[PDB]
Formats: structure tokens, C-alpha cells, sequence
């Protein structure tokens, strides 16, 4: 788990609900 | 001192309860209308409809209008979600809840007008900054804990912390933002919601929830406050899913050790364990190491200096159509 | 369109492809 | 001057499909093995593998290594795509694609020898950057137009353009890497691929395709460049592809009106009109008004100053385990 993996994820922008 | 805290906070926790079960069930109908309030600019939008700047023709106040078009939120099947937010928003009152100040419908729409907070989401200023330090990250948990100490007191559970929902104010606070998954459930819930990242081992395990699903969302956000990236993530949330029920995180080194043990006291897949859940609930998480420098009655007072406080073509207009329509529907509201 | 619109959409981090 | 100009790149264009269609021919097989590198720390990773820092033993340059485990790619079904790609990667040999220096195959995995580019992706400098000016813009794209040149002339459409793939080196010079969806293809082809926001309106509304979609996905490049965000986008591909349908966009008025010009014929719904497709193709966006300043030759050269030139817990380790395997499906690799 990590910075590099994360900001490589689609992630990074605001996350929606279900 | 602490006793004396103590005592206090239960007076107060308690009349808070009275007046919450007052509005509760005695509500708050059509308070203003559109046309005391002048147009300013479209601040954003989206399905449901757009939210706009206005300024209170008298009082020459701001607020931040949403407008929801009714045929829309029926479309999208939102009735029940948006009236139970008008609801809980409309009955209670706290120093870091945003403020339903003046709700209105119309032939076609529904208007929610709160309090403008022009500082913007911690989102942003979160990925933009990168990572908050223990100490700015501390602030905002001790801000956090108090809100779900008394939002819980109220039998409410917000279902969906995450920074997108929290703005922060002009004076560096925080303002808990969007309630339309929080339910008022003396008890265990079912229904399966919120933000993949910050869900509850429970949710998604389909065993009915309560509270203490918002104990462990407390716990991803002051990880990803402090780490910069949330404890469990994954591009595809069936993905993250399964690494939040093995319950495995890995912190930074750079976390604390004291942040690690709280951490690990709130990313707790056992609700027996979880803190939060434990008879003294909140009590375990206040008295923490972590917390230890904490004036809590301080904090309540927005009396502790804040560590940061936030400081492109514009949008196409466009206009109210305002043009009953829907009206069986929204008759709550 | 706009960047109000676009920095608020989930589409701010990497995209994948189909 | 320009004839000389012309003279030369037909000559060039010439000489390169000679060398092109050699290689693509008479491949390239087992070049380099394991143990002639030194492992010097993950760099990245992902489904079918994950991507290291290597350092050749004698040689002593750095690598960029790809492994990609057989097994996972062959359940991923990623066999022809994956052995694709090493095929034009061998075969390909200009200025702005990164270097395919080795590959080969051991019981367990496939390896990919890139050269190493530090800078990382315009990805993510752009969005932390925000924009690129008139000029940054002009230079990245002078880049592109002579790459999309010179693989079209080796009927080979890249299609997959997107600042996510283009990573800047230490000169400041752009280089475009994973080519898991180029096609050699003289003629027109069908498959649905790439980003959503780059997609070209012809491939979503399934009428087979050519060339032509990489000039289109030239226009939304710039265009994200200089705006900051993409022409189309929403958050729902759905949705996206409907705007890219009806082919209206929405230029910023800080554009320029030579870049906004050059823009409406890229964005071009209708192939017979878009730029890029017309006879004279190239000629059409080097002849271009917005790109008058620009010397051709000096950029295929790096003979122009760049702009702009790039300069948290690290990975958890683990262990190249080599231990035939899929060896009937990789054969040809
Ligand atoms: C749960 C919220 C705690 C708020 C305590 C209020 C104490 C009042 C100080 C006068
Ligand atoms: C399509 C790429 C154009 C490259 C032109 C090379 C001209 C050589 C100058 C000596």
C-alpha cells in the first residue's frame, strides 16, 4: 500500500457514494 | 475540571436531546422564498439540480442555495433520502454541523439554503497540501469526535465521513456537510451505504450495522489525513472491499506511536473491540494519549487558533424555470 | 464544461482504459 | 528550406519503413537474461506484474524492467495484446518512443527492458502544474505530430494518446510509452479501446475506424493541455461518450484564435473534414497558423530548450520468483 500506488490508482479525485 | 467537564457536557448532551425530539417531530415547514433572495452566481451543479451563491435581499447575508428539481430527484429515485435530509438538517444544532438556515418549494423545485462557506472542502486543500501534520490532523479529529458524540445522542448516524464532506469555515473549522444517508436508528441498520474506502468491515458484510460504523470511519480519515492516502484502497471497489475485511493496514513510519494505537483502537474489525463501541464510548477516544494536549471545551468554543484557514472561465447561467408539479411527493417538505 | 465541473468529477486521476 | 524540408522527411520516411518492415518481419528474440541486472528497487506494479528499477551488471546503465508473470496474463487474457506490443516495441526505432533496449523469458515470467525516464509523466506535472501554456502546449505537440507521422507511414495507429502515457526525460523531451492497443493496420479496423475521454467519436459509434483517430485524439491532448481539463468528460462514461457524439466543445477564452482554429479541425466530427485525414494529411497541422514558429527539424532534433523539465514509505520488497510455464502460448516472444 503506498503513495506511488496510490496516486497511480483512479482514486485520487473526490469518490462518489453507493 | 474533568468532572466538572463531564458534567457539563451531560447537561448539555441532554438538552441538546430535548429540543432535537422537539423539532424532530415538530417540524419546520416554508420558511422564506426565492424572491427575497438576489442572484449571485452559480457556485456548481449537478443531477438533482445546481447550487448557486445568493445574498438575502434583506439582511444582505450569503448562503449557498441548493436547488433540487423535483421531476429529477422522483426520476432518480431520491424522495425518501431528500426529505429525510430536510428533516434531520432541519432539528439539529451544532457549532460544526453546516446550518439549514431557510428551506421553500415552488411549482418545481425544492430550495435548501445554507449557511455559504467559501472555504471550500478538505479535500482539496488535503490533496493539494498532500499530508496535514499530527497536530492539523488532530485538530480536525477533535472536531469530528465531539460531532458524533452528540449526533449519536440524537440516535443518529451520519453514514458518510470522508474530507469531501468537509468544509472548512473562515475561521479554520470544520462544518460537517450533506446528510442525506444519516438515519435516526436507536438500534442496527441494514441498508448498504456510503463511500467504498471509508466502509465498515460490518456494511459490507451484511450483518446490520449501528453506530459504531462511524467510529471506524473516524479512523480512515485521520489515517488518510495524516498519510496523505487512505488505510485501504484499490482502483475498483470490490478490490478495497476485501482488504478492508482482512482488517490488515500497514501506517507510515512517520505516523506517531501514539496515533498508531489509536489508530488501531478505531481500524478494528471486531465491533466487541472497536473503540467507540465499548461501555465509555467516546470516553475512549478522549481520553486517548493521542489526545492529551485536547481542550475539548476549548475546541467546542472555536477557541484554539486554527492551523490553516483557506483563502478559469466562470459557469454558462442559466435561470430558475420555476414553471403544481410533483406536489403529492414532496408534501413533507 | 468547466474546470468547477471538472475538478468535482471522479475524473481528475489517471484513467484507465476500456 | 521547406522543399529541402519535404525532401528530407519523405527520404527519411522512406528509408525508416525500409528498416521497419525488416524487423517486423525478421523479429527480435531472446536478447538479454536475468542475472545480467542488478535489482535495484520497484518502481511500480500492477496486475500482470510489477515494473523495477534495474541496473545492467556490465554496462552499468539503468532500466526501466517490465515483468510480466505468464500466468497472469494468459487468465487476464492479455496473451496478444502483450505479444503485440513487444513486436512493434522491437520493430519501431524513433526520436519520441521510449527504447525497448531487451526482452526475454524465463519459467515464470516475460521481461520488458525499457530505457529508464525519471521525469516520470506529463500526467501528473500537468495536473499538478495546472496548465501548460500557448508555448509549453506547442512543444509537446510538435512532439506528437511528427510521431503520429512517422508511425501512421509505418501503418501503425497508436490508440491510446492520453497525458498518462507521455513521460518527459531529462532533457526535457517527451516520450511515448506502452503501445498495448497500436495495430499494424492498412486499412480500417473496428475494436472499441482506449480512455473515454479521448475516444473518437467514430469508435463509439461503431462504424470501423483508421488513422484518423489518433489526429482526433491530438485535438483533445492540446486541448487538455492548454485547458487544464479535457473537452468531454463527466463522471460516468456513459455520459461522456454522448458529448463526444455531438461534437461540441466549449474553448476557453484565454485560448488563442489560431489554437482554438487548429482545434475545431481536430475535433472534427466529420472524418472528411478533420484535419490529419485530408490529402496532405500532415501538411494540413504542420502548415497550421497556430504552429508557424515552429521548426520542425529542430524539434526532431532536441535541438529546441524544453520548457519545462522534471527533477512517503517507499515498497515493500519481494522476490523475482522464477520457478516450463505457459510455454506453448508465449512462444513467440
Ligand atoms: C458533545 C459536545 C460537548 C459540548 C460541551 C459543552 C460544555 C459547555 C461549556 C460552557
Ligand atoms: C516524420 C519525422 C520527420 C524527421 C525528418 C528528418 C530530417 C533529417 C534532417 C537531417
Amino acid at each position: 500500500t503506498t503513495y506511488a500506488d496510490f496516486i497511480a490508482s483512479g482514486r485520487t479525485g473526490r469518490r462518489n457514494a453507493i | 475540571k474533568k468532572g466538572s467537564e463531564q458534567e457539563s457536557v451531560k447537561e448539555f448532551l441532554a438538552k441538546a436531546k430535548e429540543d432535537f425530539l422537539k423539532k424532530w417531530e415538530n417540524p419546520a415547514q416554508n420558511t422564506a422564498h426565492l424572491d427575497q433572495f438576489e442572484r449571485i452566481k452559480t457556485l456548481g451543479t449537478g443531477s438533482f439540480g445546481r447550487v448557486m451563491l445568493v445574498k438575502h435581499k434583506e439582511t444582505g447575508n450569503h448562503f449557498a442555495m441548493k436547488i433540487l428539481d423535483k421531476q429529477k430527484v422522483v426520476k432518480l429515485k431520491q424522495i425518501e433520502h431528500t426529505l429525510n435530509e430536510k428533516r434531520i438538517l432541519q432539528a439539529v444544532n451544532f457549532p460544526f454541523l453546516v446550518k439549514l438556515e431557510y428551506s421553500f418549494k415552488d411549482n418545481s423545485n425544492l430550495y435548501m439554503v445554507m449557511e455559504y462557506v467559501p472555504g471550500g472542502e478538505m479535500f482539496s486543500h488535503l490533496r493539494r497540501i498532500g499530508r496535514f501534520s499530527e497536530p492539523h490532523a488532530r485538530f480536525y479529529a477533535a472536531q469530528i469526535v465531539l460531532t458524533f458524540e452528540y449526533l449519536h445522542s440524537l440516535d443518529l448516524i451520519y453514514r458518510d465521513l470522508k474530507p469531501e464532506n468537509l468544509l472548512i469555515d473562515q475561521q479554520g473549522y470544520i462544518q460537517v456537510t450533506d446528510f442525506g444517508f444519516a438515519k435516526r436508528v436507536k438500534g442496527r441498520t441494514w441498508t448498504l451505504c456510503g463511500t467504498p474506502e471509508y466502509l465498515a468491515p460490518e456494511i459490507i458484510l451484511s450483518k446490520g450495522y449501528n453506530k459504531a460504523v462511524d467510529w471506524w470511519a473516524l479512523g480512515v480519515l485521520i489515517y488518510e489525513m495524516a498519510a496523505g492516502y487512505p488505510p485501504f484502497f484499490a482502483d475498483q471497489p470490490i478490490q478495497i472491499y476485501e482488504k478492508i475485511v482482512s482488517g490488515k493496514v500497514r501506517f507510515p513510519s512517520h505516523f506517531s506511536s501514539d496515533l498508531k494505537d489509536l489508530l488501531r483502537n478505531l481500524l478494528q474489525v471486531d465491533l466487541t473491540k472497536r473503540f467507540g463501541n465499548l461501555k465509555n464510548g467516546v470516553n475512549d477516544i478522549k481520553n486517548h494519549k493521542w489526545f492529551a494536549t485536547t481542550d475539548w471545551i476549548a475546541i467546542y468554543q472555536r477557541k484554539v487558533e486554527a492551523p490553516f484557514i483557506p483563502k478559469f472561465d466562470d459557469y454558462e447561467e442559466e435561470e430558475i424555470r420555476v414553471s403544481e408539479k410533483c406536489g403529492k411527493e414532496f408534501s413533507e417538505f
